[PDB]
DNA sequence: GCATGCATGCGCATGCATGCATAATGCATGCATGCGCATGCATGC
């Protein structure tokens, strides 16, 4: 037929168009930054098919904007009627693959998966005109249910003469034969489920992160259905991009009747997943794969690491719009790198906290809140809590029951979603003792234990904490000591790796510089790649020199902190020193920790608490 | 009773007739232009005024008022019949639904001979091919009614109501006509829907399936179906119309395609609607017979200078309030007896988006948000997004509320993590607070105004004279313009030049030096400089100047000095 | 002001009175007409 009913799509024309485009397309703007591992002077998609033949992956990913660049009619027809277009694309690709690479072994033929449809619109702006069309989503996963088996081909057996048949599902309904095929008995055919064929299904709930937000809009929850290999490709807390079709389903009046409601439900059928983002750091998914084809970038970063000032440069490049507080930014960078994740299960000690927890104590008239906001917006898997707004049960996990299905026994809280991430706590003073009780175990054991009615479980909460606090009077009164000003139990304070006592010196140079900077307010990719490479390619280790330096630092710290009025020292500070030294070793791209790293860690530890200016026998900071 | 054909012809001639009104000062064929736009997809809904019809025939208007639904259907059919006449060209660009409509009309022309007999079931449903909606505007002579007094006498009539919005439903598609395809034929079956629930069909009524007696079975399709935009609204009475000792009553409204996304929770709205019942089947009741539930179907929803001239004095505070309204957090502490609450009330009334809280009555769930049968509904802080919020008796609030308010002021977002709720809410609102006689207010807020009642004889006598004048003549001694002026002002965004920085820098340094000289001073920090810059930008916006000037900086400095003193 | 007690409050299970859904077959009676009988009328011789 020339056209399909209700559409303008021609099958043969689109097939030829796609086959030609798979050989013709070339784009000059896509440099080696994203045309990764491919000869740019050659056609791109044919090279992709060749790489598929090399590896044997039965799936190919296609960017929509490339097709739109080639022509607009194909783009519009793919967006409008995906059902009439994608199956043509599958066979168009398969014919080319089998012609160019005959007798290549595959378990099943090639399926094409579009991605990156340009839509920057709020989901509430969707209209019935867009039903059954291809859309994109950027969000975070919060709930994933168990797999559901759904039938595709039924198996029937004759109860009288053991004759067996198979019936393929058509239009979503199975028609079982009412008469046998060898004894002609009526209604002798019985259905056997285990002999049939099934497919996987999963339901996902996602939280929207729209670019455009109207006035007074509450957050949104989106229901997604994932099938086959797309199952288990995302985990709660992950920030992903999704490409899929927009659907509508009627709802029954009640489960025992077949009547349906007039007002329809809605959901989105996922077709494609993406993890890359141009604003936030790389996730752990891509780090666990050998995708560093950019040997140019590898060489550039390895040459940069040998330069002496790169450390400071990183502290300069972490935040352009933030002030002269270089020590804070260095501490945040060392937090980003993190310590080595050693394995101590054979020892029986348990898990050892390899991450960095930092505290910033100061007056409200400072920039600690902006630092927390920047760290939240910069790192993936980030969470932000503020004061009494959260409860003890709000963190960890809580008991629930599904509003759509019968039960969902447990649902994760803020801390678990932050697993392998960063949690920023603000107004730490106002938090009650009930939540601090949870924090006590979270901050050290990296695990949570929950024991309630019919629910006994242990969860992983491997997070890193950035806490902000205020003086009790909202002023740093110099007559009172540091401990009296902070007013926190020593058990909670001891677990913080670094404590930054923000103080106002009222220096004229500071005033001039800050005023000039603030009034004047009227490579990120290189940093991202370097951080990912260092975080995923090197395991720090230390020699005896670092060991003895650490021991000397520990005894010196114990001598200094013995005097009352100042924050006393504990054995956990030794482990904090070890973690900071390992992070500094990671910064230099060194597998060996040198005495320079230990000395730098000691310097940061001394400077953060301002113990040099502080009077050792009165506990009062001086200038 | 009158025949519908005559009135349909009258409707057609009324649509074809009027030439009168034009905005640019001429005589323009308005309904002809509307119909021409309706011919293609350049307009997808049409609103008809019942004041314009009143010129030639009032009995039509009365019959429309008492029997609104039938007349709506008649108007729709008349306009659909008129559409082919005014059509002049084919669609330049069309979407999926138009593709179905064109294809169906083309094959109808292909197959159906003019002489063959066609069964009444063989025709297309009227609303399936139609793609335009008709709505009515309430008569100006008709007086808006009260929610309490609409009763069984008003079922089926056309009414106009005014109320306050409290609940809004998210947009979801609603079925209009369902499309079925047979298992063994190329025919298409259409099922209209006029019930809250319906039962999908099974067998095919197509002629070929009947002749062959094949027993083909129908399947639903979503592409061929027609869907409309549907919303549900909850309204309440104004506090003015409630009788003595009673409680405001509520009503439910349903909203259609283009009227969707007009109203937001907390808004005051005027609704032109039809009052219709719903037949209820469910739990058994005491009294036999046919009972029903009432609901309203909407067709149209409609939503320096002197600040509080009644209050004497506080001129500088009024200037600061003006700047806060215009924009780039203000706290007032005062002795009892000085009208601080009335200023907050005036601010709430003046602002387009505003909320006013009195204390523990709105504490807790009244702020932040909560989950209700599931949908998340916000509190006062959420409603006042991109507006101005007003809080009275700030010191008496619970600590949790104060922490939430501090978070809103500094971070501008709320975070909730409790059993069942895990969200971040956007609150881009500026806060005005009132209190009675702390470092938290000085450190967090931008401007503090301390109102001390010094018993000066002249000031007290003038205040007494002003109050006597107000109480006697009911007017101060000798808002729409103010709202329009603020709206025009906020459109622009001035910028800070490079040179003035030095001057500003110098001032800041000197100010801090003075603050360091006066050991009794309490707070100076970069936040004060930011507040000064924001005030200067607001003043420059008031002058509509592209570049910040010196007078704005001087006035901001003077205002901060006056507040601190 | 911080630590503790606690009257209020909410969601899903079972128990129990009312209420709802289902659903052809066999036997009897009056109208039409055959078959045997006796009376009676009409027609021959
Ligand atoms: N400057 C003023 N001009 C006119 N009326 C005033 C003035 N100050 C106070 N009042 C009157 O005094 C009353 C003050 O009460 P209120 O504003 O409720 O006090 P507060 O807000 O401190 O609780 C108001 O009713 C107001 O009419
Ligand atoms: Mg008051
Ligand atoms: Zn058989
Ligand atoms: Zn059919």
């Amino acid at each position: 037929k020339l056209v399909i009913w209700g559409t303008d799509v021609n099958v043969a024309a689109c097939k030829e168009n796609f086959q030609r485009f798979l050989q013709r397309f070339i784009d000059p703007l896509a440099k080696e930054e994203e045309n990764v591992g491919i000869d740019i002077t050659e056609p791109l998609y044919m090279q992709r098919l060749g790489e598929i033949n090399v590896i044997g992956e039965p799936f190919l990913n296609v960017n929509c904007e490339h097709i739109k660049s080639f022509d607009k009619n194909l783009y519009r027809q793919l967006i409008s009627y995906p059902q009439e277009v994608i199956p043509t694309f599958d066979m168009a690709v398969n014919e080319i693959f089998f012609d160019r690479y005959p007798d290549s072994i595959l378990e099943h033929q090639i399926q094409v998966r579009p991605f990156n449809a340009l839509k920057t619109k709020n989901m509430r702006n969707l209209n019935p005109e867009d039903i059954d069309q291809l859309i994109t989503i950027s969000g975070m996963v919060i709930r994933t249910s168990q797999l559901i088996p759904e039938m595709q081909e039924a198996f029937f057996q004759c109860q009288v003469c053991a004759h067996t048949t198979r019936v393929e599902m058509d239009r979503g309904r199975i028609a079982e034969p009412s008469v046998c095929g060898r004894c002609h008995t009526t209604h002798s055919m019985a259905l056997i489920h285990n002999r049939s064929l099934f497919s996987d299904k999963q339901m996902i709930k996602l939280q929207e992160s729209p670019e455009d937000m109207p006035a007074g809009q509450t957050p949104h929850t989106v229901i997604l259905f994932a099938h086959n290999d797309l199952v288990d490709k995302v985990q709660p807390g992950d920030r992903v991009n999704v490409t899929g079709i927009y659907r509508a389903v009627p709802i029954r009046v009640n489960p025992r009747v077949s009547n349906v409601k007039s007002v329809y439900k809605t959901h989105i059928d996922v077709i494609h997943y993406r993890k890359t983002d141009a604003k936030r750091l790389h996730g752990l998914d891509e780090e666990a794969e050998q995708k560093l084809f950019s040997e140019k970038r590898v060489e550039l970063l390895k040459e940069l690491s040998r330069k002496p000032d790169i450390y400071e440069r990183l502290a300069s490049a972490l935040a352009p719009s933030i002030y002269e507080h270089e020590d804070i930014k260095k501490g945040i960078l060392l937090q980003l790198f993190g310590g080595t994740r050693k394995d101590f299960s054979h020892t029986g000690r348990g898990k050892f906290r390899a991450e960095i927890n930092i505290l910033l104590c100061g007056d409200p008239g400072t920039s600690k809140s902006q630092l927390l906001q920047y760290v939240y917006n910069l790192v993936p898997r980030g969470q932000y809590t503020s004061g009494k707004g959260s409860s003890a049960v709000g963190l960890t996990a809580y008991v629930m029951k599904d509003p759509e299905t019968r039960q969902l026994v447990l649902q994760t809280g803020a801390l678990v979603l932050s697993d392998n991430g960063i949690c920023c706590i603000d107004e730490f003073d106002k938090m009650n003792e009930s939540t601090r009780s949870v924090l006590h175990e979270v901050m050290e054991q990296q695990t949570l234990s929950i024991a309630k009615a019919g629910i006994i479980c242990q969860l992983n909460a491997r997070t890193s904490v950035l806490a902000a606090a205020n003086p009790i009077e909202s002023q740093w009164n110099p007559k009172k000591t540091t401990i009296e000003n902070i007013q926190l139990p020593h058990t909670l304070l001891s677990r913080f790796d670094l404590i930054f006592l923000m103080l106002d010196p009222q220096d004229e140079a500071y005033d001039r510089r800050l005023a000039h900077h603030l009034v004047a307010l009227y490579d990120m990719a290189v940093l991202k790649d370097y951080i990912a490479y260092a975080h995923s390619t090197i395991m720090p280790r230390l020699s005896e020199e670092a060991s003895q330096a650490l021991i000397e630092a520990y005894v010196d710290m114990r001598k200094i902190g013995s005097s009352r009025g100042m924050v006393s020292a504990y054995p956990r500070q030794l482990e904090s020193l070890i973690r900071l030294a390992e992070a500094h070793a990671k910064v230099r791209l060194s597998n060996k920790v040198e005495a320079i790293d230990v000395e730098e860690a000691k310097r940061l530890h001394r400077e953060a608490l301002k113990q040099s200016a502080t009077d050792p026998r009165t506990g009062i900071v001086d200038i | 009773l009158k025949d519908y054909a005559l009135e349909k012809e009258k409707v057609k001639k009324f649509l074809q007739e009027f030439y009168q009104d034009d905005e640019l000062g001429k005589k323009q064929f308005k309904y002809g232009n509307q119909l021409v736009r309706l011919a293609h997809r350049e307009q997808v809904a049409l609103y008809v005024d019942l004041d314009d019809v009143a010129e030639d025939d009032p009995e039509l208007v009365d019959s429309i008022c008492e029997n609104a639904r039938r007349y709506a259907k008649l108007f729709a059919d008349a306009v659909q019949e008129l559409l082919p006449q005014y059509k002049e060209r084919e669609v330049v660009n069309k979407d999926v639904l138009d593709v179905y409509i064109e294809h169906r009309l083309m094959m109808e022309q292909r197959s159906r001979d003019p002489g063959m007999v066609r069964s009444p079931q063989n025709q297309y449903p009227a609303e399936l091919m139609r793609r335009f909606e008709l709505y009515f505007q309430g008569p100006s002579s008709n007086k808006p009614r009260v929610i309490r007094e609409v009763r069984a006498d008003s079922v089926g009539k056309l009414v106009t109501v005014r109320g306050i919005v409290t609940r809004v439903s998210e947009v979801k598609p609603k079925m209009v006509v369902a499309t079925y395809t047979c298992d063994q034929c190329g025919a298409e079956t259409y099922q209209p829907i006029q019930s809250p629930t319906f039962m999908p069909l099974i067998m095919c009524p197509s002629q070929e399936c009947q002749t062959n007696r094949s027993g083909g079975r129908l399947y639903l399709q979503t592409r061929g179906s027609r869907f409309i935009k549907f919303q549900e609204m909850k309204m309440q009475e104004h506090s003015d119309q409630v009788p003595v000792g009673n409680i405001p009553r509520s009503i439910t409204v349903l909203v259609e395609g283009e009227n969707t996304r007009i109203a937001q929770p907390g808004d005051h709205v005027s609704v032109t609607g039809i009052f219709l019942p719903i037949l209820r089947t469910g739990f058994r009741q005491v009294v036999q017979g046919l009972l029903s539930e009432t609901y309203l179907e909407a067709h149209r929803i409609v939503k320096a200078a002197s600040i509080a001239p009644e209050i004497y004095g506080h001129e500088d505070v009024k200037k600061a309030l003006l700047l806060l309204l215009v924009g780039g957090n203000i706290c007032l502490m005062g002795d009892p007896g000085v009208a601080k609450s009335q200023l907050l009330s005036y601010i709430d009334r003046l602002a387009p988006r505003s909320q006013y809280t009195t204390g523990r009555g709105s504490s807790g769930v009244g702020l932040t948000a909560a989950v209700l049968r599931l949908t998340l509904e916000g509190g006062a802080l959420v409603l006042a997004d991109q507006g101005v919020c007003c809080i009275d008796e700030f010191d008496k609030m619970a600590e949790a509320d104060r922490t939430a308010i501090h978070e809103v002021m500094e971070q501008q977002t709320i975070s909730i993590a409790k059993a069942g709720i895990l969200t971040t809410l956007n609150a881009r609102c500026s806060i005005l607070a009132a209190a009675n006689p702390p470092a938290a207010l000085l450190s967090r807020f931008d401007l503090l105004w301390l109102i001390q009642d010094r018993p000066d004889r002249d000031n007290d006598l003038r205040l007494a004279q002003h109050i006597t004048y107000v109480h006697q003549h009911s007017r101060q001694p000798p808002m729409k313009l103010m709202r329009r002026y603020i709206a025009m002002c906020r459109e622009k965004q001035p910028m800070v030049p490079e040179s003035l920085a030095d001057y500003i820098t110098a001032a800041y340094v000197e100010m801090r030096r003075e603050a360091w000289a006066s050991k009794d001073a309490t707070y100076t920090s970069a936040r004060t400089l930011l507040a000064i810059l924001r005030l200067s930008t607001a003043l420059a916006r008031l002058r509509m100047v592209d570049v910040v000037e010196k007078e704005d900086v001087n006035e901001a400095i003077r205002l901060m000095e006056m507040s601190k003193d």
